[PDB]
RNA sequence: UUGACCUCGGAUCAGGUAGGAAUACCCGCUGAACUUAAGCAUAUCAAUAAGCGGAGGAAAAGAAACCAACAGGGAUUGCCCUAGUAACGGCGAGUGAAGCGGCAACAGCUCAAAUUUGAAAUCUGGCUUCGGCCCGAGUUGUAAUUUGUAGAGGAAGCUUUUGGUGAGGCACCUUCUGAGUCCCCUGGAACGGGGCGCCAUAGAGGGUGAGAGCCCCGUAUAGUCGGAUGCCGAUCCAAUGUAAAGCUCCUUCGACGAGUCGAGUAGUUUGGGAAUGCUGCUCAAAAUGGGAGGUAAAUUUCUUCUAAAGCUAAAUACCGGCCAGAGACCGAUAGCGCACAAGUAGAGUGAUCGAAAGAUGAAAAGCACUUUGAAAAGAGGGUUAAAUAGCACGUGAAAUUGUUGAAAGGGAAGCGUUUGUGACCAGACUUGCGCCGUUCCGAUCAUCCGGUGUUCUCACCGGUGCACUCGGGACGGCUCAGGCCAG
RNA sequence: CGGGACCGAGGUUCGCGCAUCUGCAAGGAUGCUGGCGUAAUGGUCAUCAACGACCCGUCUUGAAACACGGACCAAGGAGUCAAGGUUUUGCGCGAGUGUUUGGGUGUAAAACCCGCACGCGUAAUGAAAGUGAACGUAGGUGAGAGCUUCGGCGCAUCAUCGA
RNA sequence: AGACUAAUCGAACCAUCUAGUAGCUGGUUACCGCCGAAGUUUCCCUCAGGAUAGCAGUGUUGUUCUUCAGUUUUAUGAGGU
RNA sequence: CGUGAGCCCGGGUCGAACGGCCUCUAGUGCAGAUCUUGGUGGUAGUAGCAAAUACUUCAAUGAGAACUUGAAGGACCGAAGUGGGGAAAGGUUCCAUGUGAACAGCGGUUGGACAUGGGUUAGUCGAUCCUAAGCCAUAGGGAAGUUCCGUUUCAAAGGGGC
RNA sequence: AAACUUUCAACAACGGAUCUCUUGGUUCUGGCAUCGAUGAAGAACGCAGCGAAAUGCGAUAGGUAAUGUGAAUUGCAGAAUUCAGUGAAUCAUCGAAUCUUUGAACGCACAUUGCGCUCGCCAGUAUUCUGGCGAGCAUGCCUGUUCGAGCGUCAUUU
């Protein structure tokens, strides 16, 4: 039933839509709520911090790698490094994750530096106040000015590199020797002319060349 | 204003709770002010009408009589005061219903337990 | 309505050769609704045309930076004399529209008799008492549903959450008309009650302090420039760079009759 | 002959459990057509309605045989976006996800596969309950260790563990906490109008004989009259190491789920296209093996996980059940079918179908008594503010009808333009402004404060006043204007 | 130069003219007089009279139709809402724009504040691999509102030859 | 006999899918002001309907020494009634 | 008053709320739809109240008597009846006393109507017992399942004495 | 001229519109998680001083016990000793009970208030018959108990 210049038509709505329509009228009332079970949540668990500390990591595709986010929990490589048993750290508010690698020095350094930087300003009340522990915070170094959540003070800082550099002319880097148009045109080359170069190295003829001697 | 989540403040609601009511609820409802003598020896401003209670009628076509209550009539929301009545078409007498509201309480039938409540207020 | 409404029977269309008309009707036999048209918006217990939903739009999205440049607006208003009497409100005795109240008055206005004679004395009275002395019962249904009365509006009053505090509100409650407002919300609904520029308002004296900066610190919205500089069309028309450049009256205010 | 074991039975044997209801939301199975394609058969409607089975306060899912291809993320769920996109489709109509990213929430674990083998260390049941004992289960494997993040065996070092006593601060209900019935008028009755007051952390709401903050219940702040239970910690005081837990280390090992994986074929499903999932049948594996890496296949590499066993709260859905609070909603032909003895009366053999129906008055004060009548009732009389509220009851429209009054009528009436006649009636008009003639009060001007557009004016005060000023009424004269119809 | 009819709009002077020491018939009616001052004029209704007048809605080339619906009255009764587009109007910001998925806060479903990502736009063209917008005052010619130091400059937009 | 199967039979009755679809019939609710048509072209399983162009309204803009014309004259062609 | 939709005022009834102006909002305007629901007309005091042969006199009751009652006369059903009983079905219609309205398509003092009471007695009648056509369990076998088949089968099936 | 027909007004009718209201509906939001073989949901029949329905309840029947409140219920007499009451009420709370016949419905059936069987007590001369009262008797499945079956099978006697 197109009658003039219009934009053609894809609005699904075939298929008896009324039966399934969600209104959000609750919206505010689902927002109060959630601050109350929020504010119980932190009653419960003071003086602990509301959340668990997490590692930083890197996005994971070529579109979000110039990111870095929190990630689920430290890897074991990270609490291994830090000095920290695997099973003590959920007991101290370190989230775990024992899926996670780490391919790269860097970012195991970086999480691994985060872990001892928690550790430091990190208070462990004694099991039963009469008797400290060795690993027990003592009575002089509690304070009670502490922190309601993490995530707040140990959250990303930088999460994208900053692009406001400044050197002098002298330091000024050398440019590349072809151009770098010619650069990146002669990689691609490379990548899509590698297996026929392959092929012919190894060529039947050169095959040939080995048979003859 | 009112400031109570658990309390409404609708009038369909506010009616319905009034003419409602169980017995003991309407006992609280039917509360008479007592005079300024009773006032000031018992530092209470107002209790529920009982039976044998002495009032005077302060509103209406009656609001100068004065006399012994004979009926607490919580059905209909009245009270019944003595020598108060008004005459049939047969000439009998029949008692006019007077809301505990447009009465004052000069005279209380004290008892152990209303002379406990006067303690709690 | 209830979606079930009008459509709680199982009727069917006689049809044509039964000299009624072809709409559904109730079946069965001992009742009243024997033969009775049932669907349709024209029947007796039928449905209604179009029932209204819940997926209306309730809600309207209007931008921030409008609202801003509203609110500014209403501020604004707030400072002109005229507005405030055209409005409606009774400020023939106040000194300054700016009415600011040193916030050291505010300091026993918990109580409401406090509050009452602080406004008396700084020359909101007669819109105070104008607000109580307005007390009527509305026409309509609205009385059956939850409105009974309508009172006007009356001064607003205006604070600091942080200085004043928050026991100024406790006293301004119970008189009618009467309603406060920290300095750092400035609710649009309560400068332009009705679409109508020009509430008057009692500001403190903290409060002033505290307007500067708390339209610094509202981040992508700077003051809004004006399309006219001069808005006294007044001087800008008799003034001596216009007036000597024009060529003359060609005519009159009232032109002769040919 | 007797005693075992295995398998299969009896018993109103001892002790237990299941069914049905409910099903709004949830987990499955089964499963349409109307409809769209302007016809119609694939398609679509729709992996929907109907049907069947099974739970809970949520359910389900869930700790990768994942996503990716990156500098890599890291259980599940939900929202926003991805995205009306990749893709599917008589490539027509139409349908249509997922990775990444931001956020809400956050939590991890238990088995099989090992000889406790110097000691079945394990468990139901009965008795005793006083410690234990006695049958039985079980070696065709119950306890302890281990679950791939690992682990086991080493030998050095470091390190870990239990009871108590409760403030109160929540969560439960429960008693209590402000101010006029002051004067006058209208009214049947003030809760109305006018005047004089008071409370307010309380001017939400309702009732009371009409619009009540102060007549009554409640409403706003805490804090007190109490008591039921179980959750949490802040101070303090008790102890102790059997043989249990970790951490660093490298050598040695390092069991890891089969009619399953996978392949073919058929059906269905999917965006999944040489086949996304599921199911039936046939074939049917392996140990650095296997799966996946979105185009079928052979060859060679690479990346990421470790299927065929299991449990687990939150964010999420839902107004069906229970309880609350609200509305720019409806207002008795509306809103649910039901504001009422409504799933009722009633209809149908039955499955089922299914209404209509609110309002006297503040208070029954619901009409005593007399008279006519067989009686229903009528007429007097009385109640009420009102019967022009009499239970056939708030107000009481129209259609339709009766009486009275006013008109007209030779096979319609109604209607438009225009008069006449008759009945009824609204306006306008009644005088007003000026000048000159009587009787009573303060004007010109100046001083002295105070305001102001800087020269105007208000406050007190000298204005002193009968044909002289100023103002006002009394009675006369003249001019002007003034309604309707006309020459 | 006579006889008659209908009309009097406008509301201080200004003007066009004519006459002459006056003024006027020249940019729209004044003067005098009379009756009544109320149902007398006027209005409504009823009625008679003159002239005229087919029953509405609808389909249709054509309806008063021997085309259909309509006995009468009251109440109810039919272009609504959502998502997604598009053009136009108003508004804010403007190479940016959009707070409200969510978080903080609150007089508590309101109002106020916050920020990361993300959507649209800023770059297109190919089936794709991919490549990716200045010879020049971002060009020349003609027209062009406006401005002009009067010799010229020339926005938007259109036509044309180019890059 | 397409007969009978609860006054129902060339496929009973009940509830639901379901407000099934309908290029076809009927209806579609105040006033005034201004402008004001078409039944024609092309395509269609098209002929009681659509899309398309035409006719119309509204909103504008470039402008407002804006330009042209259902017309005549002069000059000069075509046609085959 | 307005060209108009409409607005305003006076008079009568009535008894508790309502209006103007500026914005916002919508379940917002009726003459029709063989429209829906309710109510009311002309027709119209009209069609009609005509099958089953049929009634009359006196008296009582009563406000009132063609259709109440008693007596007398005249008739009909004419034993495959307009009689005396029952099965199914109905459910108090049975009986007595009393009666305003409504019902008995005319009346009504009468009634299967209305109101208040009363009324159904079993070892011997029937049900209960038996089996018929047939239906349903059990053992089993199908089916995703609601359930379908099966009634003696491919079952360790029961009944009595001291 | 009247009658009749038509029009209007007043009053009176018929009818229930309009106005105002509202212990009702509807939608949204917030909180909670609790049926049943220890017999559920539903059904039938009964129970009040005077009740047909509604509501409530079950032969302990418009209800009992217990707790709290504190003087009623109401259409009439009936409670006035219940007035210090050691306690009214169609009150509120509710932790103890009662709970007819049924119904998943469970001895077998049921269109029957039908037909049975076991134990105990009481009465009739009664271990057997009759009557009254009480407690019982479904199916599937699980663990155990005890009684068994099978040349399935082991050892010994024999
Ligand atoms: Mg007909
Ligand atoms: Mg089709
Ligand atoms: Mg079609
Ligand atoms: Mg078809
Ligand atoms: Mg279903
Ligand atoms: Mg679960
Ligand atoms: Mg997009
Ligand atoms: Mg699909
Ligand atoms: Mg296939
Ligand atoms: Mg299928
Ligand atoms: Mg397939
Ligand atoms: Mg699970
Ligand atoms: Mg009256
Ligand atoms: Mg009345
Ligand atoms: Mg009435
Ligand atoms: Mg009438
Ligand atoms: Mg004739
Ligand atoms: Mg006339
Ligand atoms: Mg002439
Ligand atoms: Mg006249
Ligand atoms: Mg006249
Ligand atoms: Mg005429
Ligand atoms: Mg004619
Ligand atoms: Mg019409
Ligand atoms: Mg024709
Ligand atoms: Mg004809
Ligand atoms: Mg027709
Ligand atoms: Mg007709
Ligand atoms: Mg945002
Ligand atoms: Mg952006
Ligand atoms: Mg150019
Ligand atoms: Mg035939
Ligand atoms: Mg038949
Ligand atoms: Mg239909
Ligand atoms: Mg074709
Ligand atoms: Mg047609
Ligand atoms: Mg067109
Ligand atoms: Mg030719
Ligand atoms: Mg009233
Ligand atoms: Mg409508
Ligand atoms: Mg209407
Ligand atoms: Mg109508
Ligand atoms: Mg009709
Ligand atoms: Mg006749
Ligand atoms: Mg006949
Ligand atoms: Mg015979
Ligand atoms: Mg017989
Ligand atoms: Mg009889
Ligand atoms: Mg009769
Ligand atoms: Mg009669
Ligand atoms: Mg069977
Ligand atoms: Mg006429």
């Amino acid at each position: 039933a197109i009658k003039h210049n219009q934009q053609i038509p894809n609005n699904h709505f075939r298929k008896d839509w009324q039966r399934r329509v969600r209104c959000h009228f609750d919206q505010a009332g689902k927002k109060a709520s959630r601050r109350v079970a929020r504010q119980a949540k932190a009653a419960a668990l003071a003086p602990r911090p509301v959340d668990k500390l997490r590692p930083i990591v890197r996005c994971p595709t070529i579109k979000y790698n110039r990111r870095t986010r929190l990630g689920r929990g430290f890897s074991l490589a990270e609490l291994k490094a830090a000095g920290i048993p695997k099973l003590v750290a959920p007991t101290i508010g370190i989230s775990v994750d024992p899926r996670r690698a780490n391919l790269s020095e860097e970012s195991l350094a970086a999480n691994v530096e985060r872990l001892k930087a928690y550790q430091a300003r990190l208070v462990v009340f004694p099991r039963k106040s009469n008797k400290p522990k060795k690993a027990d915070t003592p009575k002089d170094q509690q304070t009670g000015e502490f922190v309601k959540s993490v995530e707040a003070v140990f959250g990303v800082e930088r999460p994208i590199a900053s692009g406001f550099k400044e050197i002098p002319k002298s330091e000024l880097p050398s440019n590349i020797e072809g151009g770098a148009f010619r650069a990146l045109r002669k990689a691609r080359s490379d990548a899509k002319l590698i297996g026929v170069r392959e092929k012919r190295a190894k060529d039947k003829a050169a095959a040939e060349a080995e048979k003859s001697k | 204003v009112k400031v109570n989540n658990s309390v409404s403040s609708s009038r369909r609601k506010a009616r319905k709770a009034h003419f409602s009511a169980p017995s003991s609820v309407r006992r609280n409802i039917m509360s008479a002010p007592l005079s300024k003598e009773l006032r000031e020896k018992y530092n209470v401003r107002s209790i529920p009408i009982r039976k044998d209670d002495e009032v005077t009628i302060v509103r209406g076509s009656n609001k100068d009589k004065e006399g012994k209550v004979t009926s607490v009539y919580r059905l209909k929301y009245v009270i019944h005061v003595e020598r108060v009545t008004r005459d049939k078409a047969t000439g009998a007498s029949v008692p006019v219903g007077i809301h505990p509201s447009n009465v004052v309480i000069t005279k209380l039938k004290l008892d152990k337990d209303r002379e406990a409540i006067l303690e709690r207020i | 309505v209830s979606e079930k409404a009008g459509h709680q029977t199982s009727a069917e269309s006689w049809g044509t050769g039964r000299a009624v008309a072809r709409i559904p009707r109730v079946s069965g036999g001992g009742t009243h609704r024997a033969g009775q048209a049932a669907f349709g918006n024209m029947c007796r217990s039928g449905r209604m045309f179009a029932p209204t939903k819940i997926w209306r739009k309730w809600h309207v999205k209007v931008n921030q930076g409008q609202k801003r440049f509203a609110t500014a607006s209403a501020l604004a208003a707030s400072a002109a004399a005229p507005l405030l009497m055209a409005r409606g409100h009774q400020v023939s005795t106040v000194p300054e529209v700016p009415l600011v109240v040193d916030s050291a008055a505010f300091s026993g206005v918990n109580k409401t008799a406090n509050a009452l004679a602080l406004l008396k004395a700084v020359g909101a009275g007669a819109d105070v008492q104008k607000a109580k002395a307005s007390k009527k019962l509305r026409a309509g249904k609205g009385k059956l549903r939850d409105r009974r009365h309508r009172q006007r509006r009356g001064p607003l009053v205006v604070y600091s959450a942080e200085t004043d505090g928050k026991d100024l509100i406790k006293g301004f409650r119970n008189i009618p008309g009467v309603e406060t407002s920290p300095v750092d919300a400035l609710n649009l609904l309560q400068l332009a009650p009705g679409g109508h520029l020009g509430r008057f308002i009692v500001w403190t004296s903290a409060a002033i302090k505290e307007l500067d900066a708390v339209y610094e610190s509202k981040k992508g919205f700077q003051l809004p420039a004006n399309v006219v500089a001069q808005a006294d069309l007044t001087r800008l028309i008799n003034s001596s760079e216009i007036q000597s450049v024009l060529r003359t009256p060609k005519g009159d205010a009232k032109t002769k009759r040919s």
